[PDB]
């Protein structure tokens, strides 16, 4: 849990409040490292933010916006790299937060941000505007914060209030506080540094701290840093991890080095985490550079010795990387794609015009054929004359490398379904599941939604579908064949697992062996049809397998048959 | 005259702890003029008197058959202890006296394997699944069948024979009806198993399952 | 008192032309005090004068083995006329005959199947080349064994067994040892032959092939 | 042996004679319908031609050149349809034919046609040059014989002599004769006819024949024609095959005829013969049409519904159409190449020069990948370096759909080889084999020649090799496991039939299943190699297949393994 992903919903209203909170609870729970952005929006004035405490790193931005709650937990934060920026500016965004409308007693909105322990902001400006209430906002010096470099990044710091604010504790450097406590007291790792020192520890040269560190530092070595600059390779700070190969000096031909490491945001590691891809340049990442594939081994990247073979690119990613939804203008171009290597989205327009035309029910049987989503799959609306989305009935993977507001891998939301068709979906490698408000919608519980994820992080949050309760009168529930009673419609078909035997998609509890009506064989617990040269045997077997050969009799060759 | 002839105990029933084994001692062509019969049973030598015995079981040929069963314990036929039954008839002369008891030799695991049915026996009217057990001793050897975890009771095992080595070694074969519920249990691809059950065997039991293909 | 038994004709003999079958007559526990035994041979009552007599074979209990043999014809045999010996001594009080026989009732016609070893009895240090034997009629069979047309003498095979339905069964079992020259004729697949000699086939004869996958 | 194919060697001095007497006499025994063309050429006197008797047909034209015998027994032959013409012209060609230097008695040349039957010449003309001691080719009167089309056709005969000629019989019309004697009376069955009669057997309206005979016929009915003017349908003369399906009226959907067939030459079949190809216009063909693809069902061609997928063209086949020989210059183009739509020619010039450079005997490795040649195979000439022919050690069929100089598919002359290569051919689909002049050539009559043809004209021609007993000297012969002692070399890769087992391409007595230093299983008399974590065993077999789920024990998986 040490790592966790963050979010990429600036600003925007989440769908339902509860489920927002709880994401945020299971998404950030333990974390310590964020990779992504910390986005604190829409929290209400009674609302806990416990898990936020051991947040040390924010690999992207942090924004709190339009929240009642009073103080966000964020004393450990260190520091905020900001590879991106809010609104492509800022590293840290603190806007509105505050009482728009209205009785028990106490007011709403934030109070202090107490980032005690944020010494550090690489790359990115700060911008905190309204938030009535917010009190010691002007007394920080962030130029101290700010690392050398990208120190031009704007700051914008609005102080209106509808309060005024003690004066900072006793115990504090003139106008150094994030709080009126003494335990707020700013510390300061820059310009009070020995020379040209970036971060240190104290006035003194033996307290500047190494090259490498970044925010402060327990000593002068670069194990005793507090965050590293670039990459933490085993406890020292470095600037790269080690490379996968050396090359001969003689000739240029490449040597694998035991040493050689993969990066993993600022950290050198063994291998890649779970859903990552391993890179030949010794990067995790979640999509292959240019000019190369992906292909297993364990998932990897190879760049292409022979034409790379053609894909399919779903939203998000190249042509499409700007595409909102599937529409009439790209549905075709998923014709008979297998794997998608993007993402795949169904907003209302998909089902309506933009003088484009709306969208068909009979062409999204297109996706029959899909059994990969790298992305993500949302779905926020959907024909009412389609009953379930067994259109994605062959979908087994949805990795999840991309996430809907950097959160869903899978969402369902506003629809006319009455039960979920992904009979074959067997991961969502990341993110997590949100259904809600589909007024009819059964066949949620149903599904074993445990074995589907992959890691802490995630989970399911549903609400406001059609009551369990409501559901078991009318008399749903899986069919007598679903073992363990899981399945994610009514008819046999959609069992997980089938207690009997397969024939094709239908889950039965007899194979055709001995005298069916075309006769059959059993493997593996599909049922699966004898050649049609072999011969029906009354009380027998009929064959032992798909060929002519493995016939018990024939129609009409010394082991084959030819009626 | 009588003659009397003496059954060791089910080789089943020496090895599972809840099984009651028991020495039988049979005792026919017991005369219509001369039913009494007397039983004595010894072991290695000893008196036992906890036998109980069967009543007069008249027979075809207008003759009695008296059974007495002595109960023995786990112990002490696995230790090769003699089971001794001296029978006595007015008609006999002298009294017959019987021994059975353990084989006597070196002791040896067996090792199963369980063979299919060939293709070509699939035409007639019922296949056969095959057990081999090879390379056992002694010739106690007890031999079921069972698929899903069910008895199946069509299964017909040979005698004990001697190997070239001097070990022991047997067929069993399972009967699967044309029709049959065995057969689409069979042709389903279930699991049909052959148990086993000897003295060498670690935990005095062994079995080996078999499908189809 | 001595003791006889009567032993009938080879099944192989019985079904080849080229073959002479004979029923053979044996004498044993003839007492070292008494040694002169006499034989009388009838067919279907009919004394026959034609056998001969091996001579006096000691035994290690000091007591001396006569065998009577008596050459038979191949039509007389399969048509079921009882062959009868009357062994004559002194130590008798009277003479012993002993008559046999083909086995009288319905012939049925074998069915032979060859199975191959399990995978798992080749870790073992020998594999087991198994043949089937199946409803067959009466229990009078040879079987035989060998590959690239040379026999083989590996196989041990079971004494015939009551089936559910009346006819009987049985199984062969070729022991082609570890480092083996007929093991090498196995691994390269070369033909491994169960021959069968029954009353019931078709001339007399039926053979199943057998090799590796 | 109705059918056979005719030559095109036209007035090309043949390599060696014994072979070409040979060879016409293998073609043309019992031969009555030639497909192609009729040339004898190079006969000398003591000559005998006894096999052309039956010859009534001559599909393409006839060329009589440079002959010392003195008349060919051509009295049956009836038409000529000329499809072919001699120098782009002539369907009939009589040229030289006389002793040209230094006794016994006699003179060398030829005498007379004695052309009886010869009726029709429908494509073509005459001509007849020089022959010193041919009489009466000029009491002819052409006109008759040639066919009201393509009349213009030249005529121009030569009328020197070395010698005077009889008179006529006095039974033949004044100058119509073939000869001296009465049975060479000229037969006219054109302009003596009644009206607008092309042909007729009598100056009578009854007389005429029916429109569709040719040459000419023996009542007015179309099955009493002498020879069909385009084709035989069953003992009728038709004008074309009944075609294999029939339209639909108001669509135009294609309905399967039973009353279909195939054109073959002129004459309408059930079915194409052997080694021809089978088309869905209705005519059997060596080559397909184009935008054709050849496809087994049972060789047939079938239209592209894709591209035309890419194939490999030999000599005399588009851009190669008309490339004399494989040189530098084309050498490359067979790179990879499994079957070859052409022909493979090996002249003195592949390895020489022309301001192109001289071939390599290393280039021609190239081919160790070919399998199949649809035309023919002529070798020339050929390095000292190799030995032999291994380079096309897996060509399996040359189906001679065309043949060197019309008659050879397989032709090996003047060569230092010293054994045939050619382990995997077991096909010669048609025309003769001819393998002459090679000083050092053993293992010939070694090869079971009798199975690689597949019809009666088929037959080896071999001549001035390296005799069979000096061979046998010197200890060549076939290795101890090539069964029947069938090979085309000496080692044990070039058996034939391998007697015990194949390792590759070794035929060896013994796999390595029981204890080989790479354990190995037997599959069809194959030695194949066990997976290498299957675990060697000592005295017994490591494994029934080359997968790791086969193995009897493992290296370190339920079935499979994973040393
Ligand atoms: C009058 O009626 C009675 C009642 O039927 C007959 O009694 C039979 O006598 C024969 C004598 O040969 C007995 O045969 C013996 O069978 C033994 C095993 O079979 C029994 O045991 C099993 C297991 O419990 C039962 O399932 C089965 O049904 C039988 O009850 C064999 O082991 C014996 O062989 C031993 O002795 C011979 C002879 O010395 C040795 O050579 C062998 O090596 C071996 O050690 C024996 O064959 C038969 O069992 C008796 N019947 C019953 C019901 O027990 C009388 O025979 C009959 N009339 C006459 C004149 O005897
Ligand atoms: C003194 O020494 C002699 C010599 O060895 C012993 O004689 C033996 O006596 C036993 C008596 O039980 C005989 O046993 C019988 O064996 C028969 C078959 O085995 C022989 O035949 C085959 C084929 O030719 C040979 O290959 C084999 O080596 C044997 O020679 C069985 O068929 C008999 O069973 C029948 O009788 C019993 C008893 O009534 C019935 O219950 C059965 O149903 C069956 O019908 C029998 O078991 C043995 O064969 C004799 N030896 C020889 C060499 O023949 C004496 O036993 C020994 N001392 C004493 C006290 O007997
Ligand atoms: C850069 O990375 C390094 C590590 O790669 C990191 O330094 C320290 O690493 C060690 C382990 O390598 C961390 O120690 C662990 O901390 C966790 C708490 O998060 C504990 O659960 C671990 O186990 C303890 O508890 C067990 C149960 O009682 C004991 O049995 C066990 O002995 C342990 O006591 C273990 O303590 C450590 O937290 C980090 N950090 C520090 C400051 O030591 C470094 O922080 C990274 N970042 C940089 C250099 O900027
Ligand atoms: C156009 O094609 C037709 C045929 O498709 C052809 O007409 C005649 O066809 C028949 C058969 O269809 C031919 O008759 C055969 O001729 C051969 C000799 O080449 C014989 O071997 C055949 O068998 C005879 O001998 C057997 C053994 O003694 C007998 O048992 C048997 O009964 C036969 O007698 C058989 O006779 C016939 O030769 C041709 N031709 C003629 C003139 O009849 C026609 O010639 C073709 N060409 C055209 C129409 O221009
Ligand atoms: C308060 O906010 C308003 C608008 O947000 C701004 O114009 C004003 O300057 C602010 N007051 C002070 C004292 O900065
Ligand atoms: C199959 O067996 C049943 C047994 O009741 C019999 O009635 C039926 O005719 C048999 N069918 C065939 C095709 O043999
Ligand atoms: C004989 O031939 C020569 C040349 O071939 C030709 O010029 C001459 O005209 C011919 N003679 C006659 C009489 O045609
Ligand atoms: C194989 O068997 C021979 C038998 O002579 C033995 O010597 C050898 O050690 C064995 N090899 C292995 C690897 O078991």
């Amino acid at each position: 849990t040490q790592v966790c992903t963050g979010t990429d919903m600036k600003l925007r209203l989440p769908a339902s409040p509860e489920t927002h909170l709880d994401m945020l609870r299971h998404l950030y729970q333990g974390c310590q490292v964020v990779q992504g952005n910390l986005e604190l929006t829409y929290l209400p004035t009674n609302a806990s933010l416990s898990f936020l405490q051991d947040i040390q790193e924010v690999q992207g931005y942090v924004l709190i916006a339009h929240n009642q709650v009073r103080q966000v937990p964020l004393q450990r934060l260190r520091i905020v790299r900001g590879t991106q920026l809010f609104e492509d500016n800022y590293a840290l965004a603190v806007l509105d937060n505050g009482d728009p409308l209205n009785t028990g007693a106490s007011p709403g909105g934030l109070r202090e941000l107490q980032l005690r322990s944020l010494t550090e902001i690489l790359k990115g400006g700060v911008l905190i505007q309204r938030n009535p209430q917010l009190c010691y906002q002007d007394t920080i010096l962030w130029k101290d914060i700010f690392h050398k470099n990208n120190q031009l990044a704007l700051t914008l710091i609005d102080t209106n209030r509808s309060r005024a604010c003690h004066p900072c504790s006793p115990m504090c450097k003139g106008s150094r506080c994030w709080g009126e406590s003494s335990e707020d007291c700013q510390s300061l790792t820059r310009t009070v540094c020995a020379g040209g020192c970036a971060r240190c520890k104290g006035p003194l040269p033996t307290d500047c701290c190494h090259e490498q560190c970044a925010a402060g530092c327990t000593g002068p070595k670069h194990s005793d840093c507090l965050a590293c600059l670039h990459f933490n390779h085993s406890g020292i700070c470095e600037l790269h991890c080690p490379a996968l190969v050396t090359y001969n000096t003689d000739t240029f031909e490449s040597m694998p080095n035991p040493e050689g490491r993969y990066t993993f945001g600022a950290s050198c590691v063994t291998a890649c985490p779970y859903n990552y891809l391993s890179t030949d340049v010794g990067s995790c990442t979640l999509v292959c550079p240019l000019h190369n594939q992906e292909v297993t081994a364990t998932q990897r990247c190879e760049k292409c010795s022979k034409p790379c073979a053609r894909v399919c690119y779903g939203l998000g990613m190249e042509h499409l990387r700007e595409v909102r939804a599937v529409t009439s203008a790209n549905i075709q171009e998923f014709a008979g794609c297998k794997k998608i290597f993007g993402s795949l989205a169904f907003l209302p327009e998909s089902f309506d015009g933009d003088p484009t035309a709306p969208l068909q029910p009979e062409q999204l049987q297109v996706f029959e054929t899909l059994e990969e989503i790298t992305g993500y799959l949302y779905i926020s609306a959907w024909p009412d004359s389609l009953p379930d989305l067994s259109v994605f009935q062959n979908l087994q993977v949805i990795r999840g490398r991309i996430l809907h507001n950097g959160a869903y891998s899978l969402t369902l939301q506003g629809l006319g379904i009455s039960w979920l068709g992904l009979r074959s979906l067997r991961e969502l490698g990341s993110g997590l599941a949100l259904i809600h408000h589909n007024t009819h919608l059964c066949f949620v519980h149903t599904v074993p939604w445990d074995q589907l994820f992959r890691n802490p992080h995630q989970a399911l949050l549903h609400t406001a579908n059609r009551p369990e309760d409501e559901c078991v009168g009318e008399g749903l529930a899986c069919h007598q064949l679903c073992a363990r009673g899981h399945c994610w419609g009514p008819g046999p078909t959609q069992c997980v697992n089938c207690s009997q035997f397969l024939r094709g998609q239908e889950c039965v509890e007899e194979c055709r062996v001995l005298q069916g009506l075309p006769r059959e064989y059993v493997n593996a617990r599909h049922c699966l049809p004898c050649h049609p040269e072999c011969q029906p045997q009354n009380g027998s077997v009929t064959c032992f397998g798909p060929e002519a050969d493995q016939c018990v009799a024939c129609a009409h060759d010394p082991p084959f048959c030819v009626a | 005259g009588p003659s009397v002839f003496l059954f060791p105990p089910k080789p089943k029933d020496t090895l599972m702890i809840s099984r009651t084994p028991e020495v039988t001692c049979v005792v026919v062509d017991v005369s219509h003029e001369d039913p009494e019969v007397k039983f004595n049973w010894y072991v290695d030598g000893v008196e036992v008197h906890n036998a109980k015995t069967k009543p007069r079981e008249e027979q075809y040929n207008s003759t009695y058959r008296v059974v007495s069963v002595l109960t023995v314990l786990h112990q002490d036929w696995l230790n090769g202890k003699e089971y001794k039954c001296k029978v006595s008839n007015k008609a006999l002369p002298a009294p017959i006296e019987k021994t059975i008891s353990k084989a006597k030799g070196q002791p040896r695991e067996p090792q199963v394997y369980t063979l299919p049915p060939s293709r070509d026996e699939y035409l007639s009217d019922s296949v056969s699944l095959t057990c081999l057990v090879k390379g056992f001793y002694p010739s106690d050897i007890a031999v079921e069948w069972e698929s899903n975890g069910q008895p199946e009771n069509n299964y017909k095992t040979t005698p004990p024979v001697l190997d070239s080595d001097g070990s022991f070694f047997l067929y069993s074969k399972l009967t699967v009806p044309r029709h049959s519920e065995t057969m689409r249990r069979w042709a389903h691809g279930n699991v049909f198993s052959c148990s086993v059950m000897h003295e060498a065997l670690h935990n005095h039991y062994t079995q080996k399952s078999l499908s189809l293909s």
